[PDB]
């Protein structure tokens, strides 16, 4: 295999982008109630993720390319000084402000993609 | 009368036959840059929309009725003439944000 | 799919002004424009103008601009898809050339390119 | 943005079909128990929808065209007098009887699609 | 319709592979607690299945072909003596040992597929 579950947490994003299905598997009365509570919460956070992947056209993807051009206002950094230097945790602390802005940009591109796809299959 | 949109004056037909009524004006009201609406209109009473957008019928309109719009005139055909087709018909040019420029009427007689 | 009943046959003399009513029922009055047409003894049919029971918008032909007083009420909801409203039609410089039958006409659709096309007509009212 | 969450409830189906991801986002001890109960119910109704989209080949779609020809027994109405006139709520009150019949028609078309797709990739 | 829900349990795999959406539909205080418990458990086992179909590229599929060549160590049996003879229950009792090995083979093929697909759309 590879390193394991989160084993590339302090690794470069280039090596960490490989084998992402190791963290895609393990993502899914006082004792009984507090055990069932965590069970329902787990399904919620997971579904919230699949929900996002669905309304982005990535439902069923681990690596998913899109249409939204990378705005340099988010980060004027090269592909090289990101994927061969910064770790995934460092990176999204830098995109932390712009993460809720890109999320909106991905939904319009999926809604304006099937809207066009609808016109395509009208012929 | 001053309508800039002329029709085929008057025309007649026979039971089981089909008719056709023209509709054309100058380059200011016809046709490739304007819709066309066809109205059945008995004398001074309640009209009825037959065809809008050149070839689309209104709800429930019998499939007999038909339309066609070339770059200079639009036509209204009445397939399978039934006895209840004695009346006068008018057209109209229009866009989305304009008004109905009506036609000069074409009384149709189905005597047979 | 509803009725558009109007006023009676009120005949006045030149220079005056006449009010014509147009009460709706059986259809959401706010969803479709209200057009006003007439057929005078001297011409054929003539389009006067429409009004929006929702946008409050008015668009009349330049032939009837500085003469028409066109207004509407506000629909009284009967059901979720039904209502009852009324449009009003007045004219300024009235003559005997304007003598004819008048009606109101509810628009055809709510979107597209044939939204206002006078689809559903009233009953007709004879003027001077 | 657009009007918002259900903002096109009384709008024409043509305008309402645009920006459907606004209602795709917000779709997912006496107080504690009655709060957790609503939490589990929410995940159920949502999953029932994604479940249907899955066994229709639309898993991950907002607008999804299919194969089933529109039977006029359901409604002999034009595309124009629907998408530019009726609101989405008016429409499905009219299709209310035939909705459980079309649901069956969509599943056979997805089962008889991958069955053929299976033969395709045998070559 | 066909036979129904599991109606082809003792039927040949060839006939059973047809109309699989009949078992894809019906798959999703002492009384209240033991009723809600089964409700949460159901959503879990179901999501675990969709979770697997997702990290296999089959998210939204009923019949899903892949890349992993069939190792004869799992079973040296012909396509004929399987799909026209063994029932689905007989079959997976034979693959029972190798089922957790193939599951791993399907995830690498999906991770090493989008990794290549990423390079594809770089041009
Ligand atoms: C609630 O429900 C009501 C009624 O159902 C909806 O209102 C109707 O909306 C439709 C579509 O949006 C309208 O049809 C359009 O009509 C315009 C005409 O507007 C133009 O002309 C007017 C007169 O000349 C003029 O007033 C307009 O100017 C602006 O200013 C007014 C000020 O009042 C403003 O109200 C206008 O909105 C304008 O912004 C304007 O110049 C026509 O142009 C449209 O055709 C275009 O668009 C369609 C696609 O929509 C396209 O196919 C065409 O080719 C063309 O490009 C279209 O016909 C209708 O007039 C409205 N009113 C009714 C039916 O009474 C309302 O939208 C609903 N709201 C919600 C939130 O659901
Ligand atoms: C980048 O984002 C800013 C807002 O954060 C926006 O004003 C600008 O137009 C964007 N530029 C590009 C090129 O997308
Ligand atoms: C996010 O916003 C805060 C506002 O206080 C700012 O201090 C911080 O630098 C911003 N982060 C980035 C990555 O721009
Ligand atoms: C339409 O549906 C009816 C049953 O509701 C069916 O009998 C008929 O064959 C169908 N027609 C078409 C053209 O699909
Ligand atoms: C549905 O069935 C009921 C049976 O009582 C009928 O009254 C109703 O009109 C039907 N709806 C449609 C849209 O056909
Ligand atoms: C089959 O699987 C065995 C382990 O079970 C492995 O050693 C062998 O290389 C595999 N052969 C092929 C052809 O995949
Ligand atoms: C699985 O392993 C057990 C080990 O005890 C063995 O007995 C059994 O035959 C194996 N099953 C198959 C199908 O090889």
């Amino acid at each position: 295999f590879i390193l394991g579950f989160l084993g590339a947490a302090g690794s470069t994003m280039g090596a960490a982008s490989m084998a992402l299905t190791v963290q895609a598997r393990l993502l899914l009365t006082v004792w009984g109630i507090k055990q069932l509570q965590a069970r329902v919460l787990a399904v919620e956070r997971y579904l919230r993720d699949q929900q996002l992947l669905g309304i982005w056209g990535c439902s069923g993807k681990i690596i998913c390319c899109t249409n939204v051009p990378w705005n340099d206002s988010w980060s004027n950094k090269t592909i090289n000084e990101i994927w061969d230097n910064m770790t995934w945790m460092q990176w999204e602390k830098e995109i932390d402000n712009y993460t809720q802005h890109i999320y909106t940009l991905l939904e319009v591109s999926q809604i304006q993609q099937e809207k066009n796809e609808q016109e395509l299959l009208e012929l | 009368s001053q309508s800039v949109l002329t029709q085929s004056a008057s025309v007649s037909g026979s039971l089981g036959q089909s008719v056709t009524i023209s509709c054309t004006g100058p380059n200011s009201v016809c046709c490739s840059h304007k819709s066309i609406s066809w109205y059945q209109w008995p004398p001074g009473r309640a009209p009825t929309l037959i065809i809008y957008e050149d070839n689309e019928r209104a709800p429930g309109i019998s499939p007999r009725f038909s339309g066609y719009k070339s770059y200079w005139s639009a036509y209204l055909t009445i397939s399978d003439l039934r006895p209840e087709d004695e009346t006068t018909y008018y057209c109209c040019s229009y866009t989305h944000n304009s008004g109905c420029v009506f036609g000069t009427g074409t009384k149709v007689s189905v005597l047979g | 799919q509803g009725q558009l009943v109007q006023s009676g046959a009120t005949t006045t003399k030149p220079g005056s002004s006449v009010k014509i009513s147009c009460k709706t029922s059986g259809y959401r009055f706010n969803f479709y424009h209200i057009n006003w047409i007439r057929q005078t003894a001297g011409r054929g049919p003539e389009w006067m103008g429409w009004i929006s029971p929702y946008s409050g918008d008015k668009n009349l032909a330049p032939a009837f601009q500085d003469r028409v007083n066109m207004t509407t009420d506000t629909e009284v909801p009967v059901t979720s898809f039904t209502s009852t409203g009324a449009a009003y039609m007045e004219i300024r410089n009235l003559t005997s050339d304007d003598t004819g039958t008048y009606f109101c006409a509810k628009g055809l659709l709510r979107d597209g390119s044939s939204t206002w096309l006078p689809y559903l007509w009233g009953q007709g009212t004879l003027l001077t």
